[PDB]
RNA sequence: CCGGCGUCUUUUGACGAACAACUGCCCUAUCAGCCAGCGAUGGCCGUGUAGUGGACUGCCAUGGCGUUGACGGGAGCGGGGGAUUAGGGUUCGAUUCCGGAGAGGGAGCCUGAGAAAUAGCUACCACUUCUACGGAGGGCAGCAGGCGCGCAAAUUGCCCAAUGU
RNA sequence: UCUGCGCAUGGCUCAUUACAUCAGACGUAAUCUGCCGCAAAAAUCUUGCGGUCUCCGCAACAUUGGAUAACUUGGCGAAACGC
């Protein structure tokens, strides 16, 4: 079927390869999985390793992480703002690695207020800590910008990290 | 921290994926680039690390110094045929084949393509050393360790 | 997946003939590699001669009358490589296979308490889960909890009576050492020096007794003991010294006059 | 056709016949597998069965 | 009370599978320019695969190879090796061993750790066999054997005793 | 007859084929791997009885549940490794 090979392609000399061999099942493309938003649907496929890999369709939730404090919580994926690859993708709100996105942001808020025995732990954690301004404004409103740092098209789980100052400032200005 | 827009022209941004350098600290301030977070990797066959990699800014995922790209079996030498292309050079090896019947040698050259790290930029006629890395393009299998 | 082997493409250290048969046995995968091993059936039939035919080897082994590593085997085909003790309790004999001088499989005969001793070269060390260190060997054995002084390419004395590891022996310095493969097989000598070439094979220079130095790859070093008077295990028929072609021929004639 | 009529939980089964005449006086297009059928359709000697 | 088998998952040696590259290979210029719309060479981000990769999408760059013979055409499965030669060489390799590819011609697919299998499947094409003609099948470049072909090549035999699986 | 394992190996044939294929040397820190070997394994609220609200109290080689072939019965079709 679909194959991944250099033997239907031109050489560096501009010449053409000539065949003598029918295509292997070792070399083997498959059609791309389309992860979007909506109800979760997961269709496995069997692979050559004797194990299954999972085709994410329509994931509307992700496991997101806040940098620097070494934490994470689940939250809901709402929108896709941006992508490097195309504009077309963004409009359909496809989810593929290194798309900037938008999340519910609620659990992070909740967490950070918890960041008598309790009470003095807080005061210690308040000390020697600060947060970027562009972060906190968004985090107040209850929306945030994050990146999806796992490939959802072959695991059917979408995990992401939350943008921090250096990189956040770039993606912001691209909008 | 803050952006350096001298590097950036991309629609994807570029970051170093080995080590987080995007944390905000005042420890990247009042310094050229020395105090800024970097990834560095030794090549242990006698190829001494440059200054540039260690203290630098540059973001490349196809050189062994700032990436997990590794140096393996073969190491060859060759000159510079052309400097053309972005982060890719063209090396020309030349050697001698022998023919038994005529008892006489002949000159035969392999024109090869390589991915030159943005650390180096050797002039035409310079000699280069190149290692064995995993595929990086269709033709490119090599990388530039050092320059003479 | 290969499941057939032809006599010529098989080792002639198994000492098969060109004529008689067409196939040779391809053994089941195990501790040892295809070239360095010798399959059960070959041993029993062509050397020991407790069998005259293939079917007779099945008769003995399937039933069970034969042990290797002190474990009884119901396997018809199994590898037997190097430093393996095989015991047939019916005869009451204990063979220890080794590499004889001149590239031949040695079958050497040992006292009964030596047949509980075994030597395994370490290949890798690594930490596994729970922080539990592991030495993985050249026979595929896993030594749990090895000594903190263990390194790649060292030997571990291994009790087969009950499984554990007593004191090690290193490849460090001059020590009595023997070769595996490379056609310097069974030749014994001190390590004179260990050369390093990083990113490539590390040469070592060995010097056998009565001089005559030579070179073999680090990979082909297998330690025996601390010293030649501290050896834990027996030597094959020749001591690990080779002789010149002329002297071979001379001695062959001298004995043939009897 | 024929019928092979079967009573579950004895395992008794027996071949009975039905004429063409019978069939002609009922639909066959309106009947398909998984449909229950009243006795009368089969021309009776099957009356009050389902 | 003990022994021998059997199985789930995890772990890594072995037996193999799949990629990549250093060096080498017959004749022909009355074959000298070849390569990019639809990927040619490279960069950037993704997608896919067991995995690396223009393998593939999108974006950006304008490169890559050539008289040290590219490109195209003709002849040819490759090697170990055979023949002949005092030496240098000359010529052969369809064929027992090793490696690759194929099963009428093509393509697609399932299952499996491994197959794009063909005495497995699906379709088309060239053939081809049965049928109270409503339908149902066949693939010898496996061993014998038959037809055809050409100057040219064996028995529709016996046996798993041996050698292997 | 269900179940497990093997049938992808051997065997036979050279049509395609010149940066292909192959031979010597080399890498896979870029990956898969049944059978075989040496080994590893402390998540799991279950079962039974009595009362009783779907709730409790006790007891503890754990005492688990539901179908499908051969078969039997009716059969179909010109035939069919067809049903």
């Amino acid at each position: 079927g679909i194959v991944r090979s250099r033997l239907h392609k031109r050489k560096i000399t501009g010449g053409k390869t000539k065949i003598h061999r029918k295509r292997m099942k070792a070399e083997l493309g498959r059609l791309p999985a389309h992860t979007k938003l909506g109800a979760r649907r997961v269709s496995p496929v069997r692979a050559r390793g004797g194990n299954f890999k999972l085709r994410g369709l329509r994931l509307d939730t992700g496991n997101f992480a806040w940098s620097t404090e070494a934490i994470a919580q689940r939250a809901r994926i709402l929108d896709v703002v941006y992508n490097a690859t195309s504009n077309e993708l963004v409009r359909t709100k496809t989810l593929v690695k290194n798309c900037i996105v938008v999340v519910d942001a609620a659990p992070f808020k909740l967490w950070y207020a918890k960041h008598d025995e309790l009470k003095r732990k807080w005061m210690l954690r308040r000390e020697n800590h600060k947060i970027e301004k562009a972060v906190a404004d968004q985090l107040k409103e209850g929306r945030l910008l994050a990146r999806i740092t796992s490939r959802p098209g072959q695991t059917a789980r979408a995990d992401g990290a939350l943008l921090e100052g250096a990189e956040l400032q770039f993606y912001l200005k691209k909008l | 921290h803050s952006v350096d827009l001298t590097l950036q022209h991309e629609k994807a941004y570029q970051r170093q994926t080995a080590v987080n350098e995007n944390s905000h600290n005042p420890n990247k301030k009042h310094v050229n680039m020395s105090g800024h977070i970097r990834y560095s990797k030794k090549i242990g066959l006698g190829f001494k690390t440059p200054k540039s990699a260690i203290n630098g800014k540059y973001i490349d995922r196809k050189c062994p110094f700032t990436s997990d790209v590794s140096i393996r079996g073969r190491i060859l030498r060759g000159v510079v045929h052309s400097t053309k292309m972005k982060r890719s050079i063209v090396i020309r090896r030349d050697y001698l084949h022998f023919i038994r019947k005529y008892q006489r040698y002949q000159k035969r050259h392999r024109s090869l393509t390589v991915h030159c790290s943005p650390c180096f930029d050797p002039k035409p006629g310079d000699e280069v050393i190149v290692g064995q890395c995993r595929p990086l393009s269709k033709t490119i299998r090599y990388n530039v360790l050092e320059v003479v | 997946t290969k499941k057939h082997l032809k006599r010529l493409y098989a080792p002639k250290d198994w000492m098969l003939s060109k004529l008689t048969g067409v196939f040779a046995p391809r053994p089941r995968a195990g501790p040892h590699k295809l070239r360095e091993c010798m399959t059960l059936m070959i041993i029993i039939r062509n050397r020991l001669k407790y069998a005259l035919n293939a079917a007779e080897a099945q008769m003995i082994l399937r039933q069970g009358l034969v042990c290797v590593d002190g474990k009884p085997r119901k396997d018809t085909k199994y590898p037997v490589g190097f430093m393996d003790v095989v015991e047939i309790p019916r005869t009451g004999d204990r063979f220890r296979i080794l590499y004889d001088v001149k590239g031949r499989f040695a079958l050497v005969k040992v006292g009964e308490a030596e047949g509980n001793i075994k030597l395994l070269k370490v290949e890798n060390v690594y930490t596994s889960t729970g922080r539990i260190p592991v030495a993985m060997t050249h026979d595929g054995h896993r030594i749990r909890y090895p000594d903190p002084r263990t390194h790649r390419g060292d030997t571990l004395v291994y009790n087969l009576k009950e499984k554990k590891v007593v004191d090690l022996i290193k490849s460090s310095n001059g020590k009595v050492v023997m070769v595996t493969g490379g056609a310097n097989r069974g030749r014994i000598g001190e390590i004179m020096s260990i050369e390093r070439h990083p990113g490539a094979f590390d040469i070592a220079r060995l010097k056998d007794a009565a001089g005559h130095e030579f070179a073999t790859r680090a990979s082909n070093i297998f330690v025996i003991g601390k010293d030649m008077q501290s050896v834990p295990v027996t030597l094959p028929k020749q001591q690990g010294l080779r002789i010149n072609v002329i002297q071979e021929r001379e001695e062959k004639l001298i004995a043939a006059e009897a | 056709m024929k019928l092979n009529i079967a009573y579950p939980r004895n395992g008794t089964v027996k071949q009975f016949e039905i004429t063409e005449e019978v069939l002609r006086r009922v639909s066959l297009t309106d009947y398909r597998l998984g449909n229950e059928v009243d006795g009368a359709i089969f021309g009776d000697a099957f009356r009050g069965y389902t």
